Order: structure tokens, then C-alpha cells, then sequence
């Protein structure tokens, strides 16, 4: 699943940032 | 926990112009909204996500505007395979409850067109099977807007019929509309006239066709 | 190019199970999320359900009018996507599609880890109908004038059936109305045509076929 990139994966890393 | 409320329910146009259709949530969402087009007989399409940013592949001749609480999807030269029925739905709560609005068809536009009205008593075929179905025929009218009242021996009849209506022609751009009011075999042989009084806006005033059990 | 297509679904009674099947083809299917949406006939559209990828914990997030009773399951080596409904009711019934769902960031700051989301590709439907109605066949009663013919295609179940006049031979100035469910649980509907001279010049016919009861009737109006 390391290969699997969408959208989800953006707004949980811009989540991550914004929230830490 | 979001309600979205459109308008208008239905709206007639020809081509070539401008439809405007309205959404309202009842909470502000932002810009968490979406656009789908549903033509009857086949599979919704996406027009819009984002309130306002147009899907890949739609027509331009669509756009979606609005934000908060009131939103705008409108159909610059309205074309004929533009004619269906358009969703809106809001995508704000994190708990996804995605809720759409009732819906708007879009109508062709045409001269006021009076129906046709005919009655037609029972079987006998059918009185042996102990149930009785009384007809009354709207052939050919325009707008979609019309009454139907039974009424038998002069008695208004409520709760005792079912309507049913073709879709727009695609010749005329007309619709027909069948209201069969159904009774038992006793109720039917007990009573004598048996009438429907249509009420349409292309009818200087209600039309009514009866008939005499016999 | 997508793909949807979807099978299962179809006839059940009240309180009964039922699976519907959605095969992917032509997208990543892993990548996606999925979900379905549903429509009661003469109503309008209603969220039913999406699931995520299997990374993101394959989350099956379901809408209030079905949520503990529907569940959403993905097979991503099949590329299936599946809707198990249990404990089923008759508002329950309607046109279900399964859809192809993806997001967009929002890129405003405050909203950071928020996105849009939206059904981008739906298939073709499935039919489903909660009933307690038995297999049964329609009795075809004739409408004749007092100029407009017709025939009663009355108390048959399930949908759908077939009305031609004159084995075809008459198309110009029919009108075949959708069908209704009758309060019984049956469906009922009428197929009419519009000159008055015809009437001994021509014999008119409709045929009615009920492939669910494999029923054909052709009953002569006069
Ligand atoms: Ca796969």
C-alpha cells in the first residue's frame, strides 16, 4: 500500500502539518 | 443534520436559454457542495464539485456559484440534451451525511395545450372478477399542471384513485395522464353515474365526461 | 474509459437479506474509495454508504436510514465492491447505484485535512424490491369508446410489462403510462391510442407480455 497515493493522502499530511 | 431545499421543483424553457437553478442548505457549508445531473433512464452525472469548479468533460454552458448557505447552478443556452433532472448535495460534515435536494427537472417549453379528456367504464370481464376500475383519459396537454376529481352519483371520491403520467413526447412535448379509480363490484352496481371533471389551464373551464352504468 | 456494472439485487420480502455486486473496471480500484446511492421509485436521490481504501482501515461510513443495517465490504483483488442489506423494509426499495468516489483538498489553511467530496462515476443501477408479492400474471381488460382505445393491464407483480398494438404494426398515437403499485402490492397500468371510422374497418389488439409470469395475452378491444 506504500505504492497507493490519492487525495486522502494529502489532506491527512496537510492535517498533520496544521495540527502539529 | 444538513437539509438542502431546491427551487424551482420544475421549471419549463426552450433552447437557447437561461436556467437558473437555486440550492439552500440550512446550515452555512461553505463551499461543500455538489452538482449532478440525472437524465430519467440513466446514470447521475457530476456537473460540479466544490460549489463552483466544473467537472472534466462537462459543458461550459454550466456554472455553479453561490457559498454559505445559498448556491446557483445555471444553463447559459440551454440545449435539448440539457433537458433532465439536476441534484444538489452539500459534503460539510466530517460525520458524512451527503444529502441531496429533492431535485429539478427541466421541462421543454411549449404552447398551452388543452387535453383530451375520455372516461371508460369497466369490463365486464372485470365486474365478474368482483372489482371494478373506472378510467378517465388526458391525452395531450400542456403545462403538466392538471386536476382530476371523481365524482360518483355526485359524490366527491377521495382516496380511492391512482394518477399515472407519460413522459414529456418527444414529437409534441406533451403528456398524457390516466387517473383509474378503482371500486368493488357492490359499490360500483350500487351506484349509477360515474363522472371525471378535468380542470387544466388550456380549458376555458373544468370539462367533464360521465357516463350511465348501463 | 470506466466501467461499472453491477449485478445482484432484485425481489425480497420485508425483513429478508440481499447482496449487490459492483465490478470495477478500467480506474485503480484500490486507489478509490466507493460507495452506493440509492432512489425509491418517484423520489429522488439519497446517500446510502462509501468505504475507503484498505490502508486507510476500509471505513464503511453509512447514511442515518440505513446505517446499522446495511454494510459495505471491497475485495480488492477481485475488484468488487459489495452492499449487504439485512433486515430489509418495504421504503427500502428503489434504483441503487453504485459510484466511483473521490476528493479534493482544500487548500484553505484553516480547513487543512477537510476535502470535497463527490460521487465522479455512477453505474448503471440495480433494481431493488422489498415486497411480499408472489410471482403472478396480468389480466388484461379492454377499454373501448363511449376516438381513444385502450387496454387495463391490472393486479401482476412484478415489473415490468410489455404493451404493443396490433403486434407493432400500430405505434402512431400510443401512450403506454408508467406503471403503479396498486395497495394490494400488485402493479397496475394502461396502455391507450388515438379516427372513429376506423372502428369495423380495424380490428385492434394489444398484446401484453409478463415475462416474470411468461404471460402473453392478446386481447382484442371492440
Ligand atoms: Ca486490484
Amino acid at each position: 500500500w506504500a505504492s497507493l497515493w490519492n487525495w486522502f493522502d494529502i489532506t491527512n499530511w496537510l492535517w498533520y502539518i496544521r495540527k502539529k | 443534520d444538513i437539509v438542502m431545499t431546491q427551487s424551482p421543483s420544475s421549471v419549463s424553457a426552450s433552447v437557447g436559454d437561461r436556467v437558473t437553478i437555486t440550492c439552500r442548505a440550512s446550515q452555512n457549508i461553505r463551499d461543500y457542495l455538489n452538482w449532478y445531473q440525472h437524465k430519467p433512464g440513466g446514470s447521475p452525472r457530476l456537473l460540479i464539485y466544490a460549489a463552483s469548479t466544473l467537472q472534466t468533460g462537462v459543458p461550459s454552458r454550466f456554472s455553479g456559484s453561490g457559498s454559505g448557505n445559498l448556491f446557483t447552478l445555471t444553463i447559459t443556452n440551454l440545449q435539448p440534451e440539457d433537458f433532465a433532472t439536476y441534484y444538489c448535495q452539500e459534503n460539510y460534515n466530517t460525520i458524512p451525511s451527503l444529502s441531496f435536494g429533492q431535485g429539478t427537472k427541466v421541462d421543454i417549453r411549449r404552447t398551452v395545450a388543452a387535453p383530451s379528456v375520455f372516461i371508460f367504464p369497466p369490463s365486464d370481464e372485470q365486474l365478474k372478477s368482483g372489482t371494478a376500475s373506472v378510467v378517465c383519459l388526458l391525452n395531450n396537454f400542456y403545462p403538466r399542471e392538471a386536476k382530476v376529481q371523481w365524482k360518483v352519483d355526485n359524490a366527491l371520491q377521495s382516496g380511492n384513485s391512482q394518477e399515472s403520467v407519460t413522459e414529456q413526447d418527444s414529437k409534441d412535448s406533451t403528456y398524457s395522464l390516466s387517473s383509474t379509480l378503482t371500486l368493488s363490484k357492490a359499490d360500483y352496481e350500487k351506484h349509477k353515474v360515474y363522472a371525471c371533471e378535468v380542470t387544466h389551464q388550456g380549458l376555458s373551464s373544468p370539462v367533464t365526461k360521465s357516463f350511465n352504468r348501463g | 474509459q470506466v466501467q461499472l456494472v453491477q449485478s445482484g439485487g432484485g425481489l425480497v420480502k420485508p425483513g429478508g437479506s440481499l447482496t449487490l455486486s459492483c465490478s470495477a473496471s478500467g480506474f485503480f480500484f484500490d486507489n478509490s474509495w466507493m460507495g452506493w446511492v440509492r432512489q425509491a421509485p418517484g423520489k429522488g436521490l439519497e446517500w446510502v454508504g462509501r468505504i475507503r481504501r484498505l490502508k486507510d482501515g476500509a471505513t464503511g461510513e453509512y447514511g442515518a436510514a440505513v446505517k446499522d443495517r446495511f454494510t459495505i465490504s471491497r475485495d480488492d483483488s477481485r475488484n468488487m465492491l459489495y452492499l449487504h442489506m439485512r433486515t430489509l423494509k418495504t421504503e427500502d426499495s428503489g434504483t441503487y447505484y453504485c459510484t466511483m468516489d473521490e476528493g479534493t483538498p482544500v487548500t484553505r489553511f484553516l480547513e487543512w485535512g477537510y476535502f470535497y467530496y463527490y460521487m465522479a462515476v455512477w453505474g448503471r443501477g440495480t433494481t431493488v424490491i422489498v415486497s411480499s408479492a408472489s410471482t403472478k400474471g396480468p389480466s388484461v381488460f379492454p377499454l373501448a369508446p363511449s376516438a381513444a382505445l385502450g387496454c387495463l393491464v391490472k393486479d401482476y407483480f412484478p415489473e415490468p410489462v410489455t404493451v404493443s398494438w396490433n403486434s407493432g404494426a400500430l405505434t402512431s398515437g400510443v401512450h403506454t403510462f408508467p406503471a403503479v403499485l396498486q395497495s394490494s402490492g400488485l402493479y397496475s397500468l394502461s396502455s391507450v391510442v388515438t379516427p372513429s371510422s376506423s372502428l369495423g374497418t380495424q380490428t385492434y389488439i394489444c398484446n401484453v407480455n409478463h415475462k416474470p409470469s411468461n404471460t402473453k395475452v392478446d386481447k382484442r378491444v371492440e
